[PDB]
């Protein structure tokens, strides 16, 4: 128990937000998060974080990012809800929702009319849902209306930790059919309460016209759907134990301690101009690119984005101070700045600004954020296309994916009836990506005539579509509407009869012919096109019709139904010229909305798509040198490169080659692809699709003599590389991945993950006088996709290189059994396997760790872990779908270190759970040593006797460690806490070699009647824990979890020989008595066991309901006396401490941080911290009295300290300061400066590039350049030669802080400024300490930041009054690791000397990391090594002596 | 060669705990064998530690250490071969509630146990402990300390005292706490001793109702030290209990650069003139009171101590001269291979080329196998005593003749033989007995049979004989109590955290003493010839124990004739902190 201690802040290193990347997982997605930097308040609050998905679409954070709690959501993946009972619900996981059994085995629904026993209007119909995986054990409900006029129904969901959430209790937390409220889509979080009494409430606000144009407000009126995040509100005043939204009323706005606001774009956006409360009146923004989505079967249209998050604090409230007419004030701001852009805004850079009481701002360095784009300027032209040179150029072929390996190959029909397909492959030998296309094979025979369905590519299901022109065209089913062979509603009118071809005009989109809204009529060889595209990039094939001066787009809303005409401005041909089969429709730009290309006979004209609103000004782009287009050449827009965007490729007879590409981007535009925190560390992140990676893999299965087999048929964007550059050492660290066993579900329409990755790590350092061996590692992983022919292929690839390894793990399958309950292994029906395998997708199976560094070792692993997985079927209303629990049930590590024969291995295993997932029973395993060998397998370098020396009889004896536990839940009621610490103990088995099974311990060898840890046999007992409550029946807890005692067992009758030869029985049990031990009964007990001695610790009394159950006192025994604790107004911080010797301290707290600020001790002398905006301490002081009189330094009162702006000016400091320490913080100056004055003065221009470069955040109003900004701007603008020049003269230096501490009291006319400048780089880490020092000799710093050197070669000396000491410094690899540790150095300046500098004249021990991150070799600076050899069962360590002799 | 295939091994069993430490031995005169040592360690079924034992032992089938651990490896028992059998029980709040030890395995000789105990407040207050009580065999129960805390009364918070122990009643009397500075520093500290502390039958044992009764079993006398110190809580000045002040101050960088001594009723003079630093922050230039300036030397890549040259500079008033320029060469991991002196003024070393100038070889486990150096042709075998001071200095290399050690170890590092081999003189040996069963051992004259060095030896691993006929008497805390021959004694007293206030030596024949009393920077000497004060001495010492001291010698009473009253003696060390020159104010050896 941790006892509460009152003190004040501690001084200090720079460090940002808790920004991270994720771990690259088997999705293959790059993922970034942000927390949310605002105060905890009491401890309940919303602790969000702003996270950014390369997988993710559009919304009020820019492409790929969210912010936002849970919801639950109607099913849009597997057709599109109408808003009856034949609907599915999802969880919050996005996890489908069936409704749950009950005990009698019956669809679990009641009626209430009291909810958390407070009385409700009218009765409702509460139903349980359970999702299809469970992760934690979450109890879900639906709130329906008896009578549907009483009311609109909302969810409930019952956390485990004691919380309650109630999610679209009002209409501000639905997202709902503007046409009509009852249709909810989405039921948002709107409140959160705890077992405290504590909340967290969440206020949206609507979508509206507000600063839309007459444009837009005419062409979207449903517009109403849509929710935004716009104020969080916590710390309640009131506890209160029922849901707010249950009240007659809300509470008001003054209710709550801490707000938190987001704003979008209604507020100044100047770091100048501090942001207020309410909103001011200007209203919220409209972005650029607006879009609409369809999913759910209406309109939700999209607007906003957030332009700032906001923390404020009630500083009166908190200080128990008048409240009336209390403005609550501003303690913490991020603004977000986007590329504002047509088709797509992008979230560009985050800041943290903050306030000084005179109003001027202080910041942090901005997180940046760039993407991959597509430039209208560099379009590559055309290039001759050497794989279709087999064809003449009259020659008619389809581009398309036949087979589903999300790349096209080439179809075409040879002589009629005869159609061939050539699958694209890798090219051998030519560039990395390049797409060859390999031997044709016939397609299947056609039938006499018909449009027809026809399975076409021999995967068992009826998806292509064939129609005839007479030619024949093959058209993916998927790029029609879903039920176009038996419409309904708008579809119907359209086709009627049924259209008398289908022929593709890009990758997915489709003409169409023939022979309550107005839909257009398909003509016979009119002057107009009609299709199915995506014109509107929400993800559905909508109707669309192109005449020579419109084009117009009708929404696809699902089963036929088809909305009102949308136009598209900035489309438009010469009305005698216009020709139908010159238009294509093709996403050039990646941006999700499909864009027009026209033919001309010398150009090609690019109309892109802008977020489904218009066209933009027509790229145009030239044919190749000679060529014109006519009737007799051919054109198609197809992903060619497996991008997800389409090229051209081109044939022209009357030319040569025939045969030619335009390849418009290389990359996909609109993904995240730097990051820059301003101060030293940027990653670079590099893509590459899934698409490329199968034919990698297609080729290596190829060559080596099988049939590949893709289950992955569309192009997905992975994560391929990193680069991350400490951009102040000049080194860098480079993460690879590559991906295989790719898993898409048809059924299900549904991802699955990849079966394999293999990640690279790789160090990359600056050229240095003492080189260190880069050894790059290698992890090879496996992960299930729950699709058995691709699992059950996985152990194939499995390091074989050690015969006596263990046999792979299998899934064992349970199903839930009662009885006085239990899993029980079963096998299922291949109906439920489906579902149950599908629960372990994602799953870790194996992993190994290698080292490729060349040596004969490297191919053996370090390392190799694996796991086995079970899934537990847990039944629902649904008989055909069960819902399941997967767990971890064994996982077994080998220890090799690259030595095959003698590895160690351990093995832990869940042998029982609980019916709410949590272990009951539990063993550890340590495996022997295996029989030693005739020679030695090690080395022979070694002593010779070391490897039968190695040998110990410990290495042979087997280990079980064996834990039991229970727990404590409270789910009588409507209440719902799982999980409670009870009760654990700990037994250890030991036996000899022998008697480990021969082909290792498995679950079910361990639960056999047989089993080595069998209640038979015999043990040795190690021990017991049992956690008591208070305030409930007995010693159990009641829903706030009050701990009385913890309780653990010290002395058993094993323990207590101690006292044979020095104790008796009675003098013996009464010092352990009076020694505050306790007899208490040993836990899970067998027959005959007697009681434990017993110390219990964490004493603790509790407030009632109205202090939000805060503890009062603590003690750590009854042997010693309670200390009192006395809170605030509204029990945030304790104020006040009192021990059981009367003592007391007391504190005062800053109230926008809620850290003290002032300290009161038990000899009533007074400490003081001044903390900045940010909760630094940037000045400290003390005083109180000492031998009879006032001691210590003057007051702030008496003598005021203002900290000096600048190092210079602090530096320049005289004596006689009131202050211990102060410490001036630099975060920023890793950017460079430059103001206004500096460049107005150097263009003459009154300040237009000033205003310029800050409009384009190239530079920040307080004059720090942004490092993406910049080159940003250098892309599109340029920048002058005479601009270069000026910023090439300003220097930077790593981000640093000074701290200044005097010796004596200001009183004291000899007190000295003791001044230390500490250095970080871009990852937070410590760099370098410098120390002021009196003068004499040191080492020259030159202005350029290097060492001033001799001719001889040596460090120039002088004598300086400007001498510093220089500490700890220290060069980082990759992973955080020292890699040189300087010696301490004299020099001239408290400035940075270059690692450039360093790296030549310094003294330095290098340390050299293994790929576990274990140092196993040390060069010395005087030239000496230390080298060290980690074996499984021996390391063996050298100093300098012993390798000097080698 | 001797240090190739010769590791440090570490040896796991299957959980990763330490089974094995192995090292390999190589002596250089034997280059072509390798002794192989296994130290094996044994664990119970938790992963606690049972078992220790070094090689020697292991190949005797005995062990060093046995260790008996409550379920959460807390040790209730340990049974060593050096220093017995011991029993420990801290109470459930984690703090010592008894110790019994002095006890000897054969099944366990209890009948001369030490019983040691503590009582805490009661449980309504704190729980700072009250007493330390100790009971030994069959006699009563000793209470050996007591501590008396302040309560927050104004007075007491105004020194800083609220809560803090102002009474320690120790095993040597009474330390008194005044005044304590807001940074915590003890500003004020006031000691008292024993009523007949110079006798070792007295034993602190503090009975009585309360403190009234406590202070009337100690002496009149008060020793007052009074301290001073700056905003970080570090010393500045410090005033002894005969009233003489030491005085400090401090760099930009927080360390000493200069000291001060103000002898009582006399004015400051300078100890330290100045004091300059590395970048590591270790001593570079030194100057001192007498114008003698060290300066020191180190490697700029390892930072090892190369030089310590001590001379009186140009222009010094008694003429420039060095006095001492030592040199030091390291080995690749830090041992000494070679010291060398070329400011020696006899010039010994260059006259003298058949043994080289402080040459030391090691084997490969870093033990001194053999070591050469310069003795005094004089001063005979080496023994207890202190050989006869040459007076005056000598003035040739006829007074120092050269010699070479040679150093034997046994298989658990103990030193068996010392043999000595001078440049033309008979060479002794000294001998070492090791026992067979633990690490005790003596030298030959008391015994050269291995079988009875265990009963030369208390229980808990205190040696009983000195030398042949002096026996030595030890504390209930094993602190050593008394010398004595079986007509010259010696006894001694330590405080609380067993450090040594007094030593009282005693010859009689009429019966003559000497006495010393060890307080903050002082030493109070006396002595008697039979109840009658023959001398009366304040050695007032300026720095820190662990560094080159000064030290005045200020007489009272009984000062000899050819001693002017307030001499200051410099001292200067070598690599180790040996005292190897004293100079005098003027700069001149002593
Ligand atoms: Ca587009
Ligand atoms: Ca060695
Ligand atoms: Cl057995
Ligand atoms: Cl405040
Ligand atoms: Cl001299
Ligand atoms: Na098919
Ligand atoms: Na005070």
């Amino acid at each position: 128990m941790a006892i509460t201690t009152l003190s004040l802040p501690k001084g200090g290193a720079i460090n940002g937000m808790g920004e991270s990347v994720g771990q690259a997982g088997p999705d293959g997605m790059v993922t970034f998060s942000i927390p949310l930097p605002f105060s905890a308040g009491r401890g309940v609050a919303p602790a969000l974080s702003l996270s950014y998905s390369s997988g993710a679409g559009n919304g009020p954070f820019g492409m790929g990012w969210q912010c936002s709690a849970m919801s639950i959501s109607r099913r849009t993946q597997k057709g599109v809800p109408q808003y009856n009972e034949d609907d599915e619900f999802l969880s919050p996981s996005g996890e489908v929702m069936a409704i749950a059994l009950n005990d009698s085995g019956f669809e679990d629904v009641r009626t209430a009319n009291r909810l958390q026993g407070i009385p409700l209007p009218f009765s409702y119909k509460v139903t349980r849902y359970q999702p299809r995986l469970i992760q934690d054990f979450i109890k879900i409900e639906y709130w329906q209306p008896v009578k549907q006029t009483d009311g609109t129904p909302f969810w409930i969901i019952y956390s485990p930790d004691g919380q309650t959430h109630i999610l679209g209790k009002n209409s501000h937390s639905r997202v709902a059919n503007a046409e009509n409220p009852s249709q909810i889509a989405s039921w948002l979080l709107e409140e959160t309460v705890t077992p405290t009494g504590e909340h967290i409430y969440y206020q949206y606000s609507g979508e509206n016209q507000v600063n839309c144009t007459d444009a837009e407000i005419a062409l979207h009126p449903q517009d109403s759907a849509q929710r935004y995040l716009a104020r969080i509100d916590y710390g309640n005043i009131s506890p209160q134990a029922s849901l707010f939204v249950l009240d007659e009323e809300l509470p008001n706005l003054t209710q709550w301690l801490f707000h938190l606001v987001f704003d979008y774009g209604e507020r100044d956006i100047s770091i100048n101009k501090i942001p207020t409360f309410e909103g001011g009146t200007t209203g919220w923004l409209a972005r650029p690119d607006m879009f609409s989505r369809y999913d759910f079967g209406i309109e939700i249209r999209n607007r906003r984005l957030c332009h700032q998050v906001l923390g404020f604090h009630r500083l009166e409230a908190l200080n128990d101070r008048d409240v009336t007419d209390e403005i609550p004030v501003l303690v913490n701001r991020l603004t977000l700045d986007y590329d504002l852009n047509n088709s797509v805004s992008t979230l560009v850079a985050v800041r943290q600004v903050a306030y000084e009481t005179d109003g001027s701002p202080i910041t942090q360095p901005p997180l940046e954020f760039d993407y991959q784009r597509f430039d209208t300027g560099s379009i590559p032209g055309w290039q001759e296309m050497p794989q279709l040179e087999a064809f003449n150029g009259y020659q008619p072929y389809q581009m398309i994916d036949l087979y589903g390996e999300g790349t096209p190959g080439i179809l075409y029909q040879e002589t009629p009836g005869a159609w061939w397909y050539k699958s694209p492959q890798r090219q051998i030998g030519g560039d990395s990506n390049a797409v060859t296309y390999g031997a044709m094979k016939a397609l299947p025979k056609i039938p006499r005539l018909q449009a027809t369905l026809m399975d076409i590519n021999g995967d068992g299901r009826l998806d292509w579509v064939i129609t005839s022109a007479e030619w024949t065209h093959f058209t993916p089913l998927n790029t029609l509407p879903t039920e176009y062979f038996h419409p309904k509603a708008q579809l119907a009118d359209l086709v009627g009869a049924g259209l008398s071809d289908l022929v593709l005009i890009g990758p997915k989109s489709v003409r169409l012919y023939a022979n309550n809204v107005s839909l257009p009529v398909i003509g016979i060889d009119s002057r107009q096109l009609v299709a199915f595209a995506d014109m509107l990039g929400s993800g559905q094939q909508h109707l669309v019709e192109i005449t020579a001066d419109s084009v117009k787009c009708w929404p696809n809303m699902g089963h036929g139904r088809f909305g009102q005409p949308l136009t598209l401005e900035g489309f438009s041909q010469p009305q005698t010229s216009f020709n139908p089969d010159r238009v294509f429709l093709a996403d050039i730009d990646g941006s999700g909305t499909n864009d027009i290309i026209y033919a001309h006979s010398e150009c090609l004209e690019i109309y892109l798509n802008e977020s489904g609103n218009r066209f933009s000004k027509p790229i145009s782009l030239l044919l190749p040198d000679g060529v014109n287009f006519d009737n007799t050449c051919q054109l198609q827009a197809a992903d060619i490169q497996g991008l997800g965007i389409a090229s051209l490729v081109m044939t022209v007879p009357h030319m040569s080659p025939t045969h030619w590409r335009c390849d418009l981007a290389l990359n996909k535009p609109w993904l995240l692809n730097v990051m820059n925190n301003n101060r030293g560390a940027e990653t670079c992140l590099f893509y590459r699709s899934s698409a490329q990676f199968w034919l990698d893999e297609k080729q290596l299965v190829e060559a080596a003599g099988q049939q590949p087999e893709c289950h992955l048929p569309f192009p997905m964007h992975l994560h391929w590389r990193s680069e991350i550059f400490d951009e102040i050492t000049g080194n860098r660290l480079t993460q690879e991945q590559e991906y295989a066993h790719g898993s898409w579900d048809g059924q299900e329409r549904e991802f699955r993950g990849f079966g394999r990755l293999i990640q690279r790590d790789t160090d990359g350092f600056a050229q240095g006088t003492v080189d260190i061996p880069t050894h790059p590692s290698r992890t090879v992983s496996w992960f299930a996709t729950g699709i058995p022919e691709i699992d059950t292929t996985l152990s194939a690839e499995f390091w074989r290189g050690d015969d006596q390894a263990f046999s792979p793990f299998s899934p064992r399958f349970t199903r839930w059994e009662n009885d006085s309950g239990s899993d029980v292994a079963f096998i299922p029906s291949e109906h439920d396997a489906f579902w149950l395998n599908r629960a372990m997708k994602g799953q870790l199976l194996r992993s190994e760790l290698y080292g490729d560094d060349g040596t004969p070792e490297a191919e053996i692993p370090y390392s190799v872990t694996e796991m086995r997985h079970q899934v537990r079927a847990l039944p629902t209303t649904d008989a055909t779908v069960p819902s399941a629990w997967c767990s971890t049930i064994e996982t077994r590590s080998y220890q090799y270190q690259r030595v095959a024969a003698d590895p160690q291995c351990s093995q832990q295993v869940v042998i029982k759970a609980d019916r709410y997932g949590s272990p009951l029973l539990s063993v550890a395993i340590n495996y022997p040593r295996r029989k030693k060998p005739e020679k030695s397998p090690y080395p022979d370098d070694l002593p010779e006797t070391l490897f039968d020396s190695s040998y110990d009889t410990q290495q042979q004896q087997l280990h079980l460690t064996k834990q039991q536990q229970n727990y404590f839940h409270l789910t009588n009621d409507d209440n719902w806490l799982l999980g409670l610490p009870k009760e654990q103990r700990n037994d250890g088995y030991q036996y000899d070699q022998e008697r480990a099974p021969a082909n290792g311990f498995t679950l079910e060898t361990l639960i056999a009647s047989n089993s080595l840890i069998g209640s038979n046999q015999p043990f040795t007992y190690l021990g017991q824990s049992r956690v008591a409550y208070q305030g409930g029946v007995d010693e159990q807890p009641s829903l706030q979890a009050l701990v009385a005692y913890g309780e653990t067992a010290i002395l058993d009758e094993k323990t207590l020989q101690a006292f044979v030869g020095v104790l008796d029985s009675k003098t013996r049990d009464e010092l352990l008595f009076s020694a505050g031990y306790q007899l208490a009964p040993r836990l899970f007990r067998v027959e005959s066991e007697p009681d434990v001695w017993v110390a219990r610790q964490g004493y603790s009394e509790f407030g009632d309901y109205s202090q939000f159950w805060r503890p009062l006192s603590q003690r750590s025994t009854l042997l010693t006396g309670k200390t009192t604790l006395k809170w605030d107004k509204h029990y945030c911080v304790v104020i006040e401490t009192q021990d059981a010797a009367q003592l007391v301290t007391q504190a005062r707290y800053d109230y926008r941080f809620l850290t003290p600020y002032s300290l009161t001790d038990a000899n009533d002398n007074q400490h003081y911290v001044v903390l900045n905006p940010f909760g630094e301490v940037i000045a400290s002081r003390f005083w109180g009295t000492e031998a009879g009189k006032d001691a210590g330094y003057s007051t702030p009162q008496a003598k005021p300290f203002v900290v000096p702006a600048t190092i210079e000016a602090a530096l320049a400091l005289s004596p006689g300061i009131p202050v211990a320490h102060c410490a001036i913080f630099e975060p920023e100056s890793w950017m460079q400066k430059l103001t206004q004055h500096d460049v107005s003065e150097r263009m003459a221009d009154n300040g237009t590039l000033w205003n310029a470069l800050l409009q384009a955040r190239f530079v920040t109003e307080d004059g720090y350049v942004c490092a993406l900004g910049r080159r940003r701007w250098m892309a599109r603008h340029g920048l002058s030669v005479l601009m270069l020049t000026l910023l090439a003269e300003i220097p930077r230096t790593p981000p640093h802080s000074l701290t200044i501490t005097t010796d004596r009291y200001d009183s004291d006319d000899q007190q000295q400024l003791r001044q230390r400048i500490l250095f970080s780089d871009g990852f937070g880490r410590l760099l370098q300490s410098a120390q002021r020092v009196e003068a004499g000799e040191s080492w020259q710093r030159s202005e350029d930041s290097s060492l001033v050197v001799n001719v001889s070669g040596t460090p120039a000396l002088v004598v300086t009054d400007n001498r510093w000491a220089v500490s700890g410094r220290t060069e980082y690899d990759g992973k955080g690791q020292g890699i040189r540790v300087y010696q301490p150095y004299f020099l001239d300046d408290w400035r940075y000397l270059s690692d450039d500098s360093a790296r030549t004249d310094l003294f330095a021990d290098t340390h050299i990391y293994d790929p576990l991150g274990r140092e196993y070799q040390v060069i010395t600076a005087k030239g000496y090594r230390r080298e060290r050899q980690y074996t499984p069962w021996f390391v063996v360590n050298q100093d300098e002596n012993d390798t000097a002799a080698n | 060669s001797l240090f190739s295939r010769t590791p440090k091994v570490t040896v796991f069993d299957n959980r990763g705990l330490t089974a094995r430490d192995i090292a390999y031995h190589r002596h250089p005169d034997a280059p072509e064998v390798t002794n192989e040592r296994i130290t094996p360690h044994q664990y119970d079924a938790r992963g606690f530690l049972t078992q220790s034992a070094d090689p020697r032992l292991h190949d005797a089938g005995r062990v060093n250490f046995s260790y008996l651990t409550d379920l959460a490896g807390g040790v209730l028992r340990t049974q060593g071969a050096d220093n017995g059998t011991s029993v420990s029980l801290n109470d459930v709040a984690g703090r010592p509630f008894i110790v019994v030890s002095h006890i000897s395995a054969t099944t366990e000789d209890r009948s001369l146990a030490v019983t040691r105990t503590w009582q805490y407040e009661d449980a309504a207050l704190p729980g700072r402990p009250l007493n330390v009580t100790e009971q030994i065999s069959t006699e009563v129960a000793r209470i050996t300390e007591r501590f008396v805390y302040a309560g927050n009364t104004g007075a007491e918070k105004t020194l800083n005292l609220a809560g803090l122990c102002v009474r320690h009643y120790d095993t040597a009397g009474l330390v008194q706490t005044d005044s304590i500075a807001l940074t915590g520093v003890s500003l004020s500290v006031t000691r008292r001793l024993l009523k007949d502390a110079d006798n070792p039958d007295t034993v602190a044992d503090w009975q009585g109702e309360g403190a009234s009764a406590w202070n009337d079993l100690l002496s009149g006398e008060e020793y007052v030290t009074l301290t001073t110190a700056d905003a970080t809580g570090t010393v500045l000045t410090t005033t002894d209990a005969k009233g003489n002040i030491q005085r400090v101050r401090y760099d930009v960088a927080g360390l000493l650069s200069g000291s001060w001594l103000t002898v009582r009723d006399r004015t400051e003079q300078v100890i330290v003139k100045s004091l300059t630093y590395s970048a590591a922050g270790q001593k570079q230039r030194e100057d001192h009171g007498n114008g003698v300036v060290i300066t020191y030397t180190y490697e700029a890549e390892t930072q090892r101590l190369t030089g310590i040259r001590t001379e009186r500079p140009a222009g010094h008033a008694s003429g420039a001269k060095v006095l001492q320029d030592l040199r030091y060469e390291y080995d690749p991991v830090g041992n000494v291979l070679k010291i060398t002196n070329d400011a020696e003024a006899t010039r010994f070393w260059s006259n003298q080329k058949v043994v080289p100038e402080n040459t030391y070889t090691y084997d490969s486990l870093y033990q001194l196998v053999s070591a050469t150096g310069r003795e005094m042709a004089n001063v005979g075998q080496q023994g207890s005593r202190l050989p006869s001071a040459t007076v005056p200095f000598p003035t040739d290399s006829s007074a120092y003749t050269s010699y070479t050690r040679t150093y034997t170890y046994d298989e658990a590092s103990n030193l068996t033989q010392i043999r000595h081999s001078p440049a033309t003189r008979s060479g002794y040996t000294t001998n070492i007995t090791v026992s067979n069963r633990s690490n005790r051992a003596v030298l030959s004259n008391l015994t050269e049979n291995a079988a009875d060095v265990d009963a030369l030896f208390t229980a808990g691993g205190q040696q009983t004989q000195l030398q042949p006929g002096l026996g030595l008497v030890w504390t209930a805390r094993n602190e050593l109590l008394k010398v004595t021959p079986v007509d010259d004694s010696e006894n001694y007293r330590y405080d609380g955290g067993s450090q040594r206030i007094l030593k009282v030596s005693v010859q009689k024949t009429s019966a003559q003493t000497q006495r010393a009393l060890y307080l903050p920077g002082l030493e109070l000497r006396s002595a008697k010839n039979g109840d009658t004060e023959t001398e009366s001495l304040q050695v007032i010492t300026v720095g820190e124990a662990s560094r080159a001291q000064v030290r005045m010698l200020h007489w009272e009473s009984g000062r000899p004739d050819g001693i002017t009253d307030d001499k200051v003696r410099y001292s200067y060390d070598n690599l180790t902190g040996s005292s190897v020159l004293e100079l005098d104010s003027d700069g001149k050896l002593i």
